[PDB]
Order: C-alpha cells, then sequence, then structure tokens
C-alpha cells in the first residue's frame, strides 16, 4: 500500500500545528491550541486507492535556515502555506518557501493553500490590517502566486471551520497518485 | 490555566520522545548491532554515521531531562531553570544536527530496504528516517512551549527568560554548524 511523505512548510503565521491537529482530530482544538505535532500517519482512501498518509510539521524551525531542509529529502508533496490575513506570510511563499523547497526538491509538488479563510471576511481582522495599510489575500492573488511557483493547485481553508481542510489533503494525495 | 495546559504538553510530549527514541534504538539501531539478520555492505559498522549520537541524547532524556522536568510540573513559572541547568547537555544537539544528512545520504545510498524490512517486520508507523529526524523537530520545540510560558506568567519570569535564551541559543548553534 502506496506510503506518502508530506511535508508542512510556511511561516509561524500559516498556524501550521493547528491546521495539522484539526485536519486529523476533526476538530479545531479550540480550548488549547498545542504547539507539538508528531510526525503522523494514517490509511486514507483517494478516488478509490487506499494510501497512507505520512504528515510531518515544521513548526520551531522558522528561524533555522539550514535544519529546515533536514525534513525535506524524499518528500512526495508539500504543502505550503501563508496565512489569507497576513500579506507577509504571503510574500515569504516566493520570498522563503518555495526558493528552498525547490533547491532542495526539484521534481516535487506543491500545493499552495491559504490558511485562516474565517478571518478574510472578519471585521476586526480586516480593520487591524487597514490600520497598517494592507488587506487580507483574495483568491486571484493565490492563483497567481500558485502560478509562479509552479504549484499544482492553490486551495484556501480554515483550521476553524474545517472548510476546505479535508480537500487540501486529498489533493495532495492525488498530486502524487 | 493555560500555564498548566502547556506545562503538561511539555511533560506529555517529553514522555513521547522518550518513548520514540527508545523505540528507534530498540528496533532500527538493535537490528543493526544483534547480529540477526543480514547488514548491507553498504551500512556494515557505519552505525555510528546513520544514528549519530542519539543513544546519548536518549540517554540524557531518559536518565536525567525527563525526571527533572517532572519535578517542575507544579513549577511551570520556574521551568527556564530547567534549561539552564542542563545546558551544555544540550550541546549534543548540534552535533546530531551536524551528522544528519550523512546518516540520510548513507541510508539513502546505502542501505536499500534494509531499514523499510525492519519498520514492516516491528510494524512501526514510522520510519527510522521519521525518527531520525525526531531530534532535530524536539529540541527547536522547546523554545515554542517557553515562548508559550512567557505569554501567560507574571514579571516572576526571568526564570523563562533565561531558560528560552538557552533554547533559542542551542538550535542556532546547531543550524549555524551546517556545511
Ligand atoms: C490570525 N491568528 S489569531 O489572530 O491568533 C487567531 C488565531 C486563530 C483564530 C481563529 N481562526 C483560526 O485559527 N483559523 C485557522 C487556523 C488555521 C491553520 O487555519 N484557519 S483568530
Amino acid at each position: 500500500m502506496q506510503a506518502i511523505k508530506c511535508v508542512v512548510v510556511g511561516d509561524g503565521a500559516v498556524g501550521k500545528t493547528c491546521l495539522l491537529i484539526s485536519y486529523t482530530t476533526n476538530a479545531f482544538p479550540g480550548e488549547y491550541i498545542p504547539t507539538v505535532f508528531d510526525n503522523y500517519s494514517a490509511n486514507v482512501m483517494v478516488d478509490g486507492k487506499p494510501v497512507n498518509l505520512g504528515l510531518w510539521d515544521t513548526a520551531g524551525q522558522e528561524d533555522y535556515d539550514r535544519l529546515r531542509p533536514l525534513s525535506y529529502p524524499q518528500t512526495d508533496v508539500f504543502l505550503i502555506c501563508f496565512s489569507l490575513v497576513s500579506p507577509a506570510s504571503f510574500e515569504n511563499v516566493r520570498a522563503k518557501w518555495y526558493p528552498e523547497v525547490r533547491h532542495h526538491c526539484p521534481n516535487t509538488p506543491i500545493i499552495l493553500v491559504g490558511t485562516k479563510l474565517d478571518l478574510r471576511d472578519d471585521k476586526d481582522t480586516i480593520e487591524k490590517l487597514k490600520e497598517k495599510k494592507l488587506t487580507p489575500i483574495t483568491y486571484p492573488q493565490g492563483l497567481a502566486m500558485a502560478k509562479e511557483i509552479g504549484a499544482v493547485k492553490y486551495l484556501e481553508c480554515s483550521a476553524l471551520t474545517q472548510r476546505g481542510l479535508k480537500t487540501v489533503f486529498d489533493e495532495a494525495i492525488r498530486a502524487v497518485l | 490555566r493555560k500555564k498548566e495546559f502547556i506545562m503538561a504538553e511539555l511533560l506529555q510530549t517529553e514522555k513521547a520522545y522518550v518513548r520514540d527514541l527508545h523505540e528507534c534504538l530498540e528496533t532500527y539501531l538493535w537490528e543493526m548491532t544483534s547480529g540477526v539478520e543480514e547488514i548491507p555492505p553498504g551500512i556494515l559498522n557505519k552505525e555510528h554515521i546513520i544514528f549519530g549520537n542519539i543513544q546519548e541524547i536518549y540517554d540524557f532524556h531518559n536518565n536525567i531531562f525527563l525526571k527533572e522536568l517532572e519535578k517542575y510540573e507544579q513549577l511551570p513559572e520556574d521551568v527556564g531553570h530547567c534549561f539552564v541547568t542542563w545546558a551544555d547537555k544540550f550541546q549534543m544537539y548540534v552535533t546530531y544536527c551536524k551528522n544528519k544528512p550523512d546518516s540520510n545520504q548513507l541510508i539513502l545510498e546505502h542501505a536499500g530496504t534494509f531499514f523499510d524490512e525492519i519498520q514492516q517486520r516491528h510494524g512501526l508507523a514510522n520510519s527510522i528516517s521519521s525518527y531520525l529526524i525526531k531530534p532535530v523537530q524536539r529540541v527547536t520545540k522547546y523554545q515554542l512551549l517557553l515562548k508559550e510560558l512567557l505569554t501567560c506568567c507574571e514579571e516572576g519570569k526571568g526564570e523563562l527568560k533565561d531558560g528560552l535564551e538557552v533554547m533559542l541559543s542551542v538550535p542556532k548553534k546547531a543550524n549555524d554548524a551546517m556545511h
């Protein structure tokens, strides 16, 4: 049965750990957001074909440019993530994440994931951004970034509501099959 | 309440880290050192390259660090001191990180499916590679737990700051040690 290593990369603002927890437990953790998600694997069926999906977090390695690539070899698919309500994380897809992932893994598929979809329409989040002369990241912006990096898909999700969340990981697997 | 959830996670994840290294040592490593199975010439007598100093990391955690963290369970605001006390031991993650690329290529280029065979045989969810990244994960995670404690512990909290300092310095020094 096919084994799949999927690594999750991107800025601290994406909520990488919360994403993975919410996905694997089928619930936003709410009460307390754990800082630790340990390497995970489970059987999921996608388009019939059953598969063993492996998930690695990288939270905590955001400042260690030489330690991060220790996780990259033999990855089957990357999720490169940014938060929809952090333009700085979005720009880092291009400045930081894509270059290193490509440098180490030139032929590995990338899914581009915008997280915190639940905040893109949130008045307080919007106003906090307007006070810095910024706005949330919209759909065509993600599509244009996906195209620029060679991403096979651009997908938007919320760990909070689960909207789009299961699809992210379905599509990660489809990108390998 | 928040400081208690973080401390609990600290301890629970320390226990899992100890269990994880212990499993790695007694399956993947024990098959190489045992004398029970067919060892590829490509890796023979190179368990030192593959596993680096992971024995010694495990012994630190299993003999010392976990017992001490446990003593700070009801003292979350003081736990930074644990990292100060034991700062010298964390220097071994610098050695471990340095070696890790040599480890990975060695397993790639020369081990074929020796370790996959072992994994299937023991019924392990985690591959040898999954286990061997763990020290790199753990050593960069302590600083996140200390930052969380800083967001919810009072000015009785240079007993977090100095701990965090140490736990920022170790991974940076490991990072700066890579070629
Ligand atoms: C912007 N950060 S915040 O102001 O601290 C805040 C965090 C969480 C908040 C509630 N919404 C989410 O977590 N939605 C997520 C998390 C992931 C991954 O994808 N969607 S509001």
